[PDB]
């Protein structure tokens, strides 16, 4: 119930009640840019926390 | 994972809906109407559960 | 063969041909 | 085709707004635990896969070595992203940044 | 025999980092001539004015230095690319 | 170029003597297996694993 708010639908689901929680997601037509990290497993992402919360850029010498 | 199969694509989000019936009789490849999944001598009955358009299922390429 | 290391993995078109 | 090129300056125009200019980055000076090991991850996975190498190897056979060494004289060629929750960044090269 | 520009989105291996405008050419340009391409229309024959589009937007056009983002997973990094392909398209 | 010291070694040992290695993985993909190979066989083997690729697919790829 205190969590009932919240913008990732994955991590409702995954923590318990899904078909619920899912039936809510799909009558509201949700969409989540998989930013929570429970999100970025079901999809199979690099996290949003530590190592992953910035990239890496290469600097070719030559345009 | 293999580092030197890299993917170029990502998936940045996904939207629930409701999968309306006019699109899953367009990507189906096989109805099913007999309640019979496989005849005698084993092999998956054409029309059922087991159909090769399903998939390849023992040691039988899938039709699809 | 049709790999990522081959053949790119989006192609558009900028412009009409000229 | 049109439609192709209204949607890349679109983008480009929003990743344009996103980008701080680098007289107005506000995050810290120094280089976070988290950012450093990433960079000697990356630098050693570039390494592995015959990159070029701007330091000289004293006999070693650790590519995370490598990427240590080249870490100690900043000769790594890579740039960190920094991202706020706005979605706009800040690009910072290993150079500029300390470490600890 | 008709000029076409094109982006392609592609891969660029930690082996041409020197060199990213030969390492495009000789990974995904150099294979695509003589060849008809379904997404151009006709029979490759050469291509022009290869440039890397810049990781960083506030860079000029003119930098000889350019930035590419490094794919998370691997090494290999992915950058958008522009070049006219001269192709007879029967 | 700095590894091949090492690796070769290692594909000599084989996969039942540590340090050793267990399996190839050419460019294209394959998979050859140390286990089921003779010592002379894998003298073969690790005097080509720093041999240039062949093919022009894989030629941004090495061994593993």
């Amino acid at each position: 119930q205190g969590m009932e708010t919240s913008t990732s639908s994955f991590m409702k689901m995954s923590y318990e009640t899904t078909c619920q929680f899912l039936t809510k997601a799909v009558l509201d037509n949700e969409r989540e840019q998989l930013d929570s990290p429970s999100a970025r497993i079901v999809v199979g992402k690099l996290n949003n926390v530590g190592t992953g919360s910035f990239d890496v850029l290469a600097k070719v010498p030559n345009a | 994972m293999d580092i030197s199969k890299p993917v170029g694509s990502e998936i940045t989000s996904v939207d629930f809906g409701i999968l309306t019936a006019k699109e899953i009789r367009n990507l189906s490849a096989k109805q099913i109407t007999n309640p019979t999944v496989l005849d005698n001598l084993g092999h998956p009955v054409s029309g059922g559960l087991y159909d090769l358009a399903l998939g390849a299922f023992l040691r039988n390429l899938c039709s699809t | 063969t049709a790999t990522t290391l081959n053949t790119p993995v989006v192609i558009h078109a900028t412009q009409l041909p000229q | 085709p049109e439609d192709f090129q209204q949607h890349e300056q679109i983008r480009r125009k929003t990743l344009k707004e996103k980008a701080i200019p680098k007289d107005q980055r506000a995050t810290t000076p120094y280089m976070t635990k988290y950012e450093r090991a990433r960079i000697l991850g990356t630098r050693a996975l570039q390494i592995s896969m015959n990159a070029p190498v701007f330091v000289d190897l004293e006999g070693e056979t650790d590519p995370l070595r490598i990427a240590m060494k080249e870490l100690a004289e900043k000769k790594i060629p890579l740039v960190i992203r920094r991202y706020l929750p706005d979605g706009s960044f800040e690009d910072w090269s290993v150079e500029e940044l300390i470490v600890d | 025999i008709v000029r076409v520009p094109i982006a392609l989105y592609v891969s660029l291996a930690p082996m041409y980092l020197e060199n990213p405008l030969q390492g495009v050419m000789k990974q995904h340009l150099n294979p695509l001539v003589m060849k008809y391409n379904n997404k151009v229309g006709g029979v490759v024959l050469g291509y022009e004015g290869l440039k890397i589009l810049d990781a960083d937007p506030l860079s000029k056009e003119d930098t000889s230095e350019k930035l590419i983002k490094i794919t998370p997973d691997t090494p290999f990094g992915f950058t958008w690319c522009h070049v006219n392909l001269y192709v007879w398209q029967p | 170029a700095y590894n091949i010291a090492e690796l070769r070694q290692a594909v000599i040992n084989g996969p039942d003597k540590w340090p050793g290695a267990t399996q190839i993985q050419n460019e294209d993909g394959s998979l050859v297996s140390l286990i089921g190979m003779s010592v002379e066989q894998r003298k073969a083997l690790a005097n080509q694993l720093l041999t240039p690729s062949s093919n022009v697919s894989t030629h941004t790829l090495n061994k593993k």
